[PDB]
């Protein structure tokens, strides 16, 4: 009794909405992202004593940084030379180097350069994915995409590379973390906590596995959507990582045609003989990895075997490891790797697989829209630590499960990244009641 | 406001390779899985398989792994099934349907394309052999067999189209050995098979052929 | 794996009034279970997802509900336009489809008309020599044929065709033949079609002999 309406204020309530979330920077750059925004120090606090309902599916900053990175891209790709008048037509016999099926085009084109006189003729050097056979005489080629979109080359010395990335609140709204080890995915965290900024998120371009990313804090953990059984993308989260070293072992030489004052760059020569590109494994660490990947995963599935085979049909994006190093785009044959199989019941040897290499990329999202790689003189080598794996499912049938690797979409993967954090707006306002009056 | 328009089907000949197209027109081309659905007669509909447009990622079903194809192009947004070395069950009403998912799993079908039907056959056109069921012998049937013609349709009548009495020309029936065959029936009075002429009318389109066969004289 | 078996296979009523269709699921499939209205030729039309919410553009009479392992699709305002195939989907795991169910106008009870037609002796000279028996102004669509020749039960080598159901008096008509070559048709002297309904009281068979 003698009850009265109060006010409080700075009230610890909030609820879950939608917003739009700020960036950071680094002090170094390549040089809208180069020297802005700030760069700030974060701090993280532990909420004893709270337990919140988490989603990795349902939250909404994996699509709003995927928005982010294609503007990042088409903002960086804008001030660059278009290769428009490159769509002539191109005689090729190849027949330059010591083998040329490898390769396979050593061409000649006409080209206008500096006066708008009369065409002058050149030739340079591609890669026979990039080339497509146009009909009649098989010598006529043309250049892959030029019959659906514009083909631009991006700037060697703005190059973009995974920066780690801070993704800051703005005033009024927090970032809930779930620091807990096990966390499924989905459901109740009691183990939550708050920060002002989230860590360097890089922006990692992949396929069919995932790498340069963090590690998990138990063992391997396992997330999925569990509306239904017929899932699109199961997301492997390895506790442990593995290493992979990556090779183009040839030289090449970097040439340049003139068209005003842009500078189109061409490949002149390879130097030496050729070798082809690889990549190798350690293959005890592989195989360990992936028998304790399957008979972890047999928890969810109670009788049945466990088998593996490479991806069927698609692009070359979703047939292979695809990745970047350096300013080159590798695509790694990964059939060897995944073929094992097992029943329902440290650094010895090397596994090589070969690759290919391919100047001209699609977006990687999106088609209509294509950029040509440079040419990157002298040979790469590359080092980097795989992290995860993007896998999907067959249906199969009694007694037997199948899984085979996918993931040609790209913003799974950054959702394999993202799932600790949401965003929570702050409603400081409750009301309460109290045994006290007002002054009259 | 979306349509998925199929072209291909018709006859298709006994062991080829076969091919479907489809076309879809007003919504986000990267966005939806498809998936193939057949219907066979006198059978429920079964899945062949789906396909992702956006990377071209496939998936089929257990038992036809090795006789199927599906890919897309992505510009003029159009999808392709072949299917290799065609046999006799294959004969169905098939569809496209675009499906609906969400960003990790997949769920209820939403729209059904016009569809192509598929009739597999290795037979030249021919006309209709004719055969006069005898009259039953107060109310008494007589009939008479179609048998053997391709392609479809023919058409039956008696009495130059004037006795309707009971009148039930059944659709037409593929036999095993690629041919159609059917069974048609009237009703007249039992007395009326001693008294009442009978003609069976059958005439042919794609063959044009036309015979007026007598039913009448085995009333015995 | 999944096997929706939709139940009853023919449902009948006169308009305005509700019709009850079930499908049994062969084990636990969540509630990812679909409705789909079948035209007469056309493109089939969603009606009914996750068991009870009825899709955009649906007329309201329609309706759907779950009871555990069993689905309902349940029809307040049967229409003219409404007397066709429905069936029923799953999606909690791969693909399948139910037989669907016909739905059809309700009448009295009719019996069959039952007629035995002899091969022709022009396709004695063919060779072909089938046998054909005919039910006539019979409903409902529940009706059975057998073939037996010698008394000797004859199976997988006859086909069947049932009429569309006819437009004045609701009933239906069913085609059988027994397909046989001449050597085939030579074993046997009693040759009959023993025929089913609900309508009739028995078994009702017809028979003839040779020459
Ligand atoms: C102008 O721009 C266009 C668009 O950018 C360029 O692309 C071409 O467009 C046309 C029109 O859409 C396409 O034609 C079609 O090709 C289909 C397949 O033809 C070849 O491709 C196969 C390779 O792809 C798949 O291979 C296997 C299965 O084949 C899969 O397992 C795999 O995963 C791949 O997905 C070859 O294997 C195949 O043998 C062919 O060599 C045709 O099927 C298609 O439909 C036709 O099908 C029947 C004949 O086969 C018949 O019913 C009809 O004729 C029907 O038309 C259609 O012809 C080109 O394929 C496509 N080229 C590409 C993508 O490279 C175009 O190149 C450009 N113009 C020029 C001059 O460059
Ligand atoms: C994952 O992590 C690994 C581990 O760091 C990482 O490997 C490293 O990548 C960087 C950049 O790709 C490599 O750095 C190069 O090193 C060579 C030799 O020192 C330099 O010549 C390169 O300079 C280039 O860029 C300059 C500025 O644009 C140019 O002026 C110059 O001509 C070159 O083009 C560049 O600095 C580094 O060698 C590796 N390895 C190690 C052990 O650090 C990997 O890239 C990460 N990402 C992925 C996707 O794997
Ligand atoms: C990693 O595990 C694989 C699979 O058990 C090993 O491959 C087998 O090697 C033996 C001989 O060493 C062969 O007889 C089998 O046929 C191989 N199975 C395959 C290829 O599926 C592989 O040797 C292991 N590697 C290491 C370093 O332990
Ligand atoms: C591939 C190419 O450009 N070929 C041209 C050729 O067609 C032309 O006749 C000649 C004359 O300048 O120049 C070169
Ligand atoms: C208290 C609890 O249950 N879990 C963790 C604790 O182990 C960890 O040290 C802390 C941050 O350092 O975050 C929380
Ligand atoms: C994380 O959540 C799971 C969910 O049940 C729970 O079992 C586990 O104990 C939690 N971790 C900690 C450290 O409490
Ligand atoms: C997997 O190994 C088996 C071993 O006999 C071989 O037959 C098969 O071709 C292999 N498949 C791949 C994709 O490497």
């Amino acid at each position: 009794e003698n009850l009265w309406v109060t006010v409080y204020y700075g009230v610890p309530v909030w609820k879950e909405a939608k917003t739009t979330l700020f960036c950071a920077s680094d002090a170094k750059a390549y040089e809208t992202h180069a020297c802005v925004p700030t760069d700030p120090n974060p701090q993280e606090m532990v909420l004893k004593n709270v337990t919140e309902n988490f989603n990795m599916w349902k939250n909404d900053m994996v699509d709003q940084m995927h928005e982010d990175v294609i503007s990042l891209w088409d903002q960086s790709l804008k001030p660059c030379v278009k290769l428009t008048p490159l769509c002539v037509t191109l005689n090729c016999t190849n027949a330059t180097a010591s083998n040329s099926s490898i390769i396979e085009g050593m061409c000649s084109f006409n080209i206008t350069t500096e006066l708008r006189d009369k065409r002058e003729k050149k030739n340079a050097l591609f890669y026979k994915l990039d080339i497509v056979q146009l009909d009649g005489n098989s010598s006529q080629y043309r250049l892959i995409n030029c019959n659906t979109s514009v083909i631009t080359q991006a700037c060697p010395k703005v190059s973009f590379d995974p920066i780690p990335i801070h993704y800051c609140a703005p005033a009024g709204y927090a970032i809930l973390k779930c620091n807990n080890k096990t966390f499924t995915g989905t459901g109740p965290c009691n183990n939550v906590s708050t920060v002002q900024c989230t860590h360097g998120i890089k922006p990692v371009v992949s396929t069919q596995l995932l790498l340069n990313g963090s590690l998990a804090e138990g063992e391997i953990i396992i997330r999925s959507e569990n509306i239904t059984k017929n899932v699109k993308t199961i997301i492997v989260h390895l506790n442990e990582s593995v290493k992979i070293e990556c090779t183009r072992p040839n030289n090449k030489t970097r040439t340049s045609i003139r068209i005003p004052g842009q500078w189109f760059y061409a490949t002149g020569q390879v130097i030496g003989d050729i070798r082809e590109a690889y990549c190798n494994i350690n293959e005890s660490k592989w195989n360990e990895t992936l028998q304790r990947v399957s008979k972890k995963l047999k928890e969810y599935f109670p009788h049945k075997n466990i088998t593996f085979q490479p991806s069927s049909g698609g692009d070359l994006e979703i047939t292979t490891h695809s990745f970047n190093c350096g300013g080159e785009f590798f695509y790694c044959n990964t059939s060897s790797l995944f073929n094992r199989t097992y029943m329902a019941n440290n650094s010895t040897r090397t596994i090589t697989i070969h690759c290919r290499i391919k100047q001209i990329i699609n977006m990687w999202q999106e088609v209509g829209r294509a950029m040509y790689a440079p040419p990157i003189a002298g040979n790469i080598t590359c080092i980097s630590n795989i992290t995860g794996l993007l896998l999907t499912r067959d249906y199969g049938k009694n007694n037997t499960e199948t899984f085979r690797p996918g993931g040609g979409n790209m913003k799974d993967n950054w959702r394999s990244e993202l799932y600790k954090y949401k965003v929570v707006k702050i409603e400081p306002l409750g009301v309460a009641p109290t045994r006290c009056k007002r002054r009259v | 406001q979306v349509r998925l328009a199929q072209y291909g089907g018709g006859v298709k000949r006994l062991g080829a390779t076969m091919t479907l197209s489809c076309v879809a027109s007003g919504y986000t081309f990267n966005d939806y899985y498809i998936h193939w659905v057949r219907q066979a007669p006198g059978q429920g509909f079964e899945l062949l398989g789906y396909i992702d447009p956006a990377n071209g990622r496939p998936d089929y079903a257990g038992a036809l792994r090795e006789r199927l194809s599906f890919y897309r192009d992505k510009s003029m947004e159009t999808l392709y099934m072949d299917l290799r070395s065609l046999r006799y069950d294959d004969t169905a009403m098939y569809y496209c349907v675009r499906n609906v998912g969400t960003a990790g799993s997949l769920l209820h079908y939403d729209h059904w394309g016009s569809g192509s039907p598929v009739i597999v056959s290795s037979a030249s056109t021919k006309g209709p052999s004719v055969f006069p069921l005898a009259p039953s012998s107060g109310t008494a049937a007589l009939g008479c067999l179609v048998k053997d013609y391709f392609p479809e349709p023919v058409t039956v009548s008696w009495n130059s189209g004037a006795l309707t009495s009971g009148v039930h020309t059944f659709p037409a029936v593929l036999q095993s050995s690629g041919l159609y065959s059917l069974s048609s029936v009237v009703t007249v009075p039992s007395s009326s098979l001693g008294t009442q002429t009978y003609i069976c009318n059958v005439n042919h389109k794609p063959s044009n052929t036309k015979v007026d066969k007598r039913v009448e004289p085995k009333s015995c | 794996e999944i096997v929706l078996t939709q139940s009853p296979a023919t449902l009948s009523a006169s308009p305005g009034e509700r019709v009850t269709l079930t499908c049994r699921a062969s084990r636990s499939v969540r509630n990812n279970v679909a409705w789909y209205q079948h035209k007469g030729g056309q493109s089939p039309r969603l009606l009914i997802y996750d068991a009870s919410t009825r899709a955009a553009g649906v007329p309201a009479r329609f309706s759907g509900s779950a009871s555990g392992t069993e689905f309902t699709l349940a029809i307040s305002n049967l229409e003219s336009e409404d007397f066709t195939v429905y069936f029923c989907l799953q999606y909690n795991n791969w693909w399948t489809f139910g037989q669907g169910t016909r739905v059809d106008i309700k009448r009295t009870v009719a019996a069959p008309s039952v007629f035995i037609f002899p091969p022709s002796d022009e396709q004695l000279k063919s060779g072909t020599a089938s046998v054909v028996c005919l039910l006539n102004n019979f409903y409902p669509r529940e009706a059975k044929v057998q073939w037996k020749v010698d008394n000797a039960l004859q199976s997988g080598n006859s086909q069947e065709s049932v009429t569309e159901q006819d437009s004045k008096d609701s009933t239906y008509s069913l085609s059988s033949t027994l397909t046989l070559s001449k050597a085939d048709y030579e074993k046997h002297k009693v040759y009959a079609c023993e025929v089913t309904h609900q309508g009739l009281s028995s078994p009702v068979t017809k028979s003839f002999n040779r020459g």
